[PDB]
RNA sequence: AGGACCGAACCGACUAAUGUUGAAAAAUUAGCGGAUGACUUGUGGCUGGGGGUGAAAGGCCAAUCAAACCGGGAGAUAGCU
RNA sequence: ACACAGGUGGUCAGGUAGAGAAUACCAAGGCGCUUGAGAGAACUCGGGUGAAGGAACUAGGCAAAAUGGUGCCGUAACUUC
RNA sequence: AAUUCCUUGUCGGGUAAGUUCCGACCUGCACGAAUGGCGUAAUGAUGGCCAGGCUGUCUCCACCCGAGACUCAGUGAAAU
RNA sequence: CGAUGUCGGCUCAUCACAUCCUGGGGCUGAAGUAGGUCCCAAGGGUAUGGCUGUUCGCCAUUUAAAGUGGUACGCGAGCUGGGUUUAGAACGUCGUGAGACAGUUCGGUCCCUAUCUGCCGUGGGCGCUGGAGAACUGAGGGGGGCUGCUCCUAGUACGAGAGGACCGGAGUGGACGCAUCACUGGUGUUCGGGUUGUCAUGCCAAUGGCACUGCCCGGUAGCUAAAUGCGGAAGAGAUAAGUGCUGAAAGCAUCUAAGCACGAAACUUGCCCCGAGAUGAGUUCUCCCUGACCCUUUAAGGGUCCUGAAGGAACGUUGAAGACGACGACGUUGAUAGGCCGGGUGUGUAAGCGCAGCGAUGCGUUGAGCUAACCGGUACUAAUGAACCGUGAGGCUUAACCU
C-alpha cells in the first residue's frame, strides 16, 4: 500500500536510490498501489552519476511491499521494504538493465515479462 | 482580471470600489500590453533581419 | 421457483486440488415439510406454506397445533411462504430436502443482519469525522449541518442521522454453491451470508443470472 | 435553547399520561407459613418454597 | 455492544473490582452466608465456585495457588480442612443464590448467597 | 458444531511434522511455473505457529538476495507439499517478531541439542 | 565571581483542552518562564480624587476608574422614548 | 454569599531507593472527599493501543508522538575570545 | 524592506508544483543618519522559511479502559 | 437599529438545466481515427497536491469527466477563527497636535441542559364490531442505477500511405454500497509470561499490593478493515429528439390529417427494503366460550348468582435482541444462565523435590503448569404449586340460496 508521499526504495540499477510516490496511476480518487502497479514518481537520492537525476518525473512499478501479496490459498509473502522498478515515461519499458532483490509472480504479465527474467529470485 | 486568449497577457485593476472603474481601468493596461507586443515583435523582426 | 429454510452453522474453507481456498457459510436445511398450500381460487394467488426443525409438544399453542394437524405434520420452529412458478405443483406434507439445489448454479440467501443497536452516523452512514485537534470543540463525531434556512426552513424526510442499525432482513444475490449434501442435510455457498451462527435463512435460487 | 410560549396544563397532563406505577400484580403465599410475598423472594419470616433459609 | 461477553463492570475499575471479590469471597468462606447486592452475588459464584473446585485435591501448589487468590491463610485453611471434604460428591454448583427484597437506603435488590451444605455450627465457632 | 468439525477434518493432512518455533524449516510448493508445475524450496526460520485445527498456519522469515521476507503458509493447503525441519532452535517465546528488527551475529538462534 | 547555567520550594502566567446557569464573578489538568536578585515574603507605616502611584498598559487606587466611593445641591436637565 | 477543586505567614522533617525538601513505595499519624444501585447505546470528557503510509492534516506539525540519566570518547561555521 | 501602490516586479536558489522564505537588481508610489543610519557574537514562552527524527495531524478510522449519558430509588434548580 | 453574528475552510447536503462525463440523434469545410456545431436527455457520476486567510487564480500530476448556477453568494443554538472588525505596539504617509489611512506589520475571551415545528429511531393507548394465535396479499413509500483498460471480432472496413473503426462478445480494474469474520491483520486494563522500585504475607522459597494495565512480550472470544463475498443488470411497456412506411387535403409531392412501425442511462416496471392507522383498517388457516335468575322509564337496557376458555400478562433464568420499552429462547414433561467434566485455544517447560555449580544460574522430573468471553457433554445451583387479566356463541336492515 503505496500511496502519495511514500518513499520507496529502488529496486532497479538505474541511478536512482529513493523515489517518493506522487500519484497512484489508473482511476479517479485511487488510494493504493500494491505489487504490479505503475505510479509516478521523482528521484530524491540519486548517485553521482547514472542514467537519472534528481528532480526527474517518471513513472515506476511497485514490485515488493511491506504490506504484502496475497495468493489464491490465503498464502501472504511479506517483504521487509517497499521497493519499485523505474520505467520510461511513454513506452513503459525499464530503464534498468539489472534487477535486485526478489520479485513476485504478481508481474508475471505481457508488460513487465523484461523485468521477471532479469530478476535473480521469483518467490 | 481580463485575459487575451490569443496571447496569454492579463491584467487585472482592484484600486476602486466600483466594479465598473476597475474593470476600465483594466481594460487600458490591456491596451498598453498588447501595444508593447508590437514592440516586441517589431523590434525582434528588426533584429532578426538586421543581425543577418 | 421455490426455495428452502435452513440455519446458519457457521463458517470454514474448502481446499480446491488446484491450489485455491474457497470460503464457505455452511448452511443445514433439514427438510421442510408442506402444511399448506395456496391457489388462485382461494387466497387469490398460489404459493406454499412451509415448517421446519422440532417444537416441543407442551410449548406449542393449541391454535398452532391444530394447523399442523390438519396438514398431516409434526410441528417446527416457525412458517414460511414462498410463492409458485407456473406448472409447479405441491401437495400437503410433503417434504421437500436439500436435493432441489441439486443443479443449481447459484442462490439468494436472505435473513436477519447482526443487531448493531443504536448507532451514529459515521458507523450507520459513512460519514467522515471532523478534525481531532486544531480546535475542534465537542465536535468530533458529530454529523455536523442537517439543512439550510429558512428556505426550506425545515429537515428533509429521510436525512441520514443516528438510530437503530441491524437487525433487519437482508439478501445477497448470487452466492456460488460449492457443494450440496444429501445425506448430512448440508449446502455450502461460497462467502458469506447475513446473521449471527444459530440464525434462520431463506435459501433461494437466484432470480437474476 | 427554551421555550417561546408557555405549554398548556393539557400538554403537561398530556405528557404524564406515562408516568403511573402498575401496582403488584398478586402475591405468592407461601406453603408452610401461609405468609405472603413476592414471588422468587423470601418471605418476611425467611421462608422460601417451605424451607426456613434464614435463622430469623 | 457486547455481542458474546462475560463479565460485570459493575461501576469500578479492574483493580478495585478484583480486591472486592477477593473480600467478598472471603466473607463467604468464613461466614457461609452473606447478604450482598444481587448482580454482585451472581458475580461471586463465578470467584468462589473455582476456590472450592481447588481445594478438592489438596497438594501445596493448589494451597499457594488459592492463597494468590484470596491472600487469607485463614480461608485457605477453611477451604481445604472443611469444604473440600463436604465438597467431594458435589460436581459444582456449592452456593445458592435466593432473593430478599430491597435495600432501603437506595432501593436495591439484595439477595443472600450462601453454600449448599450448611449445617449450623460455623459462623460464631 | 460437530457438522463443521466433521467438515473440517476430512481435508485435514494427517501426515504433518511436529516443528515449533526457532526451528529452521524447508518448505516446498507447487508453482506454475508457465503451464508446467515445478516445486520450488523455501528455506527460514518458523517465527510464529497458529494452531486451529484446518485454519492452522505458520510463518518463515528467510534473507533472500539481501532482503528479508516473511510468508504465512496455510499448512493444510495442497500448495504447501511438504515440510521438513533441518535444524531445531532453542528458544523461550512462542512468536519470534523480535527478529524483525535483528540481523546477523543478533537473530542468531541456539541449537537444542537433546 | 556572576542581574551565570540545569532544576524543587517560592514568584509568575506562553500553549492547549476542559469549564463558559462553572467546583471557581478569571479556576482546573498537562506541559511552560524566573529561581543569589533590577528576586520573593510577613508585620507596621506614608502618599487621596483633576488628586495619588505608575520599568507607561490610560495601568492601578476594596470584584467599580479617559477621573473612585458615600451623602448633599436634586424632583439637575431631557425639542427624545 | 455555600459544609465552595481557589487564597493564607512561621515551625518539625522517620525508612528503602535517589544528587535531592524531585519521584516511587512505606512508618508515625491521618483519611475513603455526606447521594447511592444497575446498565455497559449514540455522543461528549480523560486515558491506552494500532496494519500499510508518514505532515499527504492545517492558517500554522496546533495537539500528540518522540528526546531524556551517569561516566567516557568526540564536537562546525561564527565570536565581543 | 515591520517601509514598494503598480506587484505573485525581474533574475537566481530551494519544491514534481513556492502569492511565503533566501540571494540579488534599483524603476526608493512614499529609506536615510541619536524621533539615529549600517552591522553584530550571545540571549528570546518573540515573527517568517527549510530539513532530520517522530508520530491517529491526516489517508481512515477500528478496538479497548475509566467518568457522564440511559434505567431505578431519594433530593431538586434555571434562562424563557 | 428594546441585534437578522461576516469571507474562507471543515461536516452534511438539496434542487435547477442554460449537460462536464456516460446515453440517443441531425448537419459537417464528416474517408478512417480524431474533431467542429446543433437537438433530446438531469439516472448515476463529476480529482489530489504546491503557493496564498483566501473565494478566484497560476502551476504540477491524474481522470470517462474534473459542468454552470440556486438554497440568508445553503450550512457558527453543527465545528474552526487564518482573513476582516475593539483595546497593545511599530513602519511608510498625512496633520502644528490629539490623531488618521479600501496602506502594511506582530498580538489578541466564539455562551445556550431543546418547549413547539422538523428529522432519525423506538414504544404505550385506542381502533379495525364475540375473543385469541399464526401466515399473507400489496394500495402506497423508500433504496439502487457510475465507469475505465486489455483481448477477440480484425490489422478486416476505410485509406496513396501514415495510421485505423462502427456493431457485437469475453475478461480484469477504479470509485461507491450491503453483508460477514473462514482467511491476512488490528484491538483484546477479564488469559499466560518476563522485568524495575518498594511494601507486605514471621523468615528462606513462593505469592500479592502500589507505581499510566508500573514498564513490556505474546494473545482466546467478541467487535472490526486495510481482510473477502456479493451488487449496479438482462428483459418488458409506453415515449424524447429523431428515422421511416402507407397516405390524402393539394391529379403531383409530403413521416401526418385517418392508420402503421422503430426509437435513449430519462418515464412505468423488472432487483432490494418498508408496508392494512390502505379509518377504503383487506384475505387465508387454526383455536376457544353451547348456564340459571330478577327488575325498570322495555333496550346494542340494568343487576344478583354460579362459571373464568383459547390465550395473555406478570414473575424468574437469559440472549450473536437491547438506551428504556420492545423482540427472541427457556422455566423441572427443563440445557435458559452459572458451576462441573472433557476437548480446544493461548502462553511457553509452574510449584515442590532431586542433581550439577563457590555463586548467579543450569539440567532432570516437564511441552510442565495455569488458561476469559469458545466447542461438546452434565440437572450440581437457580429458573415454585399457584395467584392475576381475559368469559359464557357475538347488533340491525336487505338480498341470495337452504328449510
Amino acid at each position: 500500500m503505496i500511496q502519495e508521499q511514500t518513499m520507496l526504495n529502488v529496486a532497479d540499477n538505474s541511478g536512482a536510490r529513493r523515489v517518493m510516490c506522487i500519484k497512484v496511476l489508473g482511476g479517479s480518487h485511487r488510494r493504493y498501489a500494491g505489487v504490479g502497479d505503475i505510479i509516478k514518481i521523482t528521484i530524491k537520492e540519486a548517485i553521482p552519476r547514472g542514467k537519472v537525476k534528481k528532480g526527474d518525473v517518471l513513472k515506476a512499478v511497485v514490485v515488493r511491499t511491506k504490506k504484502g501479496v496475497r495468493r489464491p490459498d490465503g498464502s501472504v509473502i511479506r517483504f521487509d521494504g517497499n521497493a519499485c522498478v523505474l520505467l520510461n515515461n511513454n513506452s513503459e519499458q525499464p530503464i534498468g538493465t539489472r534487477i535486485f532483490g526478489p520479485v513476485t509472480r504478481e508481474l508475471r504479465s505481457e508488460k513487465f515479462m523484461k523485468i521477471i527474467s532479469l530478476a535473480p529470485e521469483v518467490l | 482580471r481580463i485575459t487575451h486568449i490569443p496571447t496569454g497577457i492579463v491584467t487585472q485593476c482592484q484600486n476602486d470600489r466600483s466594479q465598473h472603474k476597475n474593470k476600465d481601468q483594466a481594460m487600458k493596461q490591456m491596451k498598453a500590453k498588447l501595444y508593447e507586443l508590437e514592440m516586441q515583435k517589431k523590434n525582434a523582426e528588426k533584429q532578426a533581419m538586421e543581425d543577418n | 421457483m421455490i426455495g428452502l429454510v435452513g440455519k446458519k452453522v457457521g463458517m470454514t474453507r474448502i481446499f480446491t486440488e488446484d491450489g485455491v481456498s474457497i470460503p464457505v457459510t455452511v448452511i443445514e436445511v433439514e427438510a421442510n415439510r408442506v402444511t399448506q398450500v395456496k391457489d388462485l381460487a382461494n387466497d387469490g394467488y398460489r404459493a406454499i406454506q412451509v415448517t421446519t426443525g422440532a417444537k416441543k409438544a407442551n410449548r406449542v399453542t393449541k391454535p398452532e397445533a391444530g394447523h399442523f394437524a390438519k396438514a398431516g405434520v409434526e410441528a417446527g420452529r416457525g412458517l414460511w411462504e414462498f410463492r409458485l412458478a407456473e406448472g409447479e405443483e405441491f401437495t400437503v406434507g410433503q417434504s421437500i430436502s436439500v436435493e432441489l439445489f441439486a443443479d443449481v448454479k447459484k442462490v439468494d440467501v436472505t435473513g436477519t443482519s447482526k443487531g448493531k443497536g443504536f448507532a451514529g452516523t459515521v458507523k450507520r452512514w459513512n460519514f467522515r469525522t471532523q478534525d481531532a485537534t486544531h480546535g475542534n470543540s465537542l465536535s468530533h463525531r458529530v454529523p455536523g449541518s442537517i439543512g439550510q434556512n429558512q428556505t426550506p426552513g425545515k429537515v428533509f424526510k429521510g436525512k441520514k442521522m443516528a438510530g437503530q442499525m441491524g437487525n433487519e432482513r437482508v439478501t445477497v444475490q448470487s452466492l456460488d454453491v460449492v457443494r450440496v449434501d444429501a445425506e448430512r442435510n448440508l449446502l455450502l455457498v461460497k462467502g458469506a451470508v447475513p446473521g449471527a451462527t444459530g440464525s434462520d435463512l431463506i435459501v433461494k435460487p437466484a432470480v437474476k443470472a | 435553547a427554551v421555550q417561546q410560549n408557555k405549554p398548556t396544563r393539557s400538554k403537561r397532563g398530556m405528557r404524564r399520561s406515562h408516568d403511573a406505577l402498575t401496582a403488584v400484580t398478586s402475591l405468592s403465599v407461601d406453603k408452610t407459613s401461609g405468609e405472603k410475598h413476592l414471588r422468587h423472594h423470601i418471605t418476611a419470616d425467611g421462608y422460601y418454597r417451605g424451607r426456613k433459609v434464614i435463622a430469623k | 455492544m457486547r455481542h458474546r461477553k462475560s463479565g460485570r463492570q459493575l461501576n469500578r475499575n479492574s483493580s478495585h473490582r478484583q480486591a472486592m471479590f477477593r473480600n467478598m469471597a472471603g466473607s463467604l468462606v468464613r461466614h457461609e452466608i452473606i447478604k450482598t447486592t444481587l448482580p454482585k452475588a451472581k458475580e461471586l459464584r463465578r470467584v468462589v465456585e473455582p476456590l472450592i473446585t481447588l481445594a478438592k485435591t489438596d497438594s501445596v501448589a493448589n494451597r499457594r495457588l488459592a492463597f494468590a487468590r484470596t491472600r487469607d491463610n485463614e480461608i485457605v485453611a477453611k477451604l481445604f480442612n472443611e469444604l473440600g471434604p463436604r465438597f467431594a460428591s458435589r460436581a459444582g454448583g456449592y452456593t445458592r443464590i435466593l432473593k430478599c427484597g430491597f435495600r432501603a437506603g437506595d432501593n436495591a435488590p439484595m439477595a443472600y448467597i450462601e453454600l449448599v451444605d450448611r449445617s449450623e455450627k460455623a459462623e460464631a465457632a | 458444531s460437530n457438522i463443521i468439525k466433521q467438515l473440517e477434518q476430512e481435508q485435514m493432512k494427517q501426515d504433518v511434522p511436529s516443528f515449533r518455533p526457532g526451528d529452521t524449516v524447508e518448505v516446498k510448493v507447487w508453482v506454475v511455473e508457465g503451464s508446467k508445475k515445478r516445486l520450488q524450496a523455501f528455506e527460514g526460520v518458523v517465527i510464529a505457529i497458529r494452531n486451529r485445527g484446518l485454519h492452522s498456519a505458520f510463518t518463515v522469515r528467510k534473507i533472500s538476495n539481501g532482503e528479508g521476507v516473511e510468508r504465512v503458509f496455510q499448512t493444510h493447503s495442497p500448495v504447501v507439499d511438504s515440510i521438513s525441519v533441518k535444524r531445531r532452535g532453542a528458544v523461550r517465546k512462542a512468536k519470534l517478531y523480535y527478529l524483525r528488527e535483528r540481523t546477523g551475529k543478533a537473530a542468531r538462534i541456539k541449537e537444542r541439542l537433546n
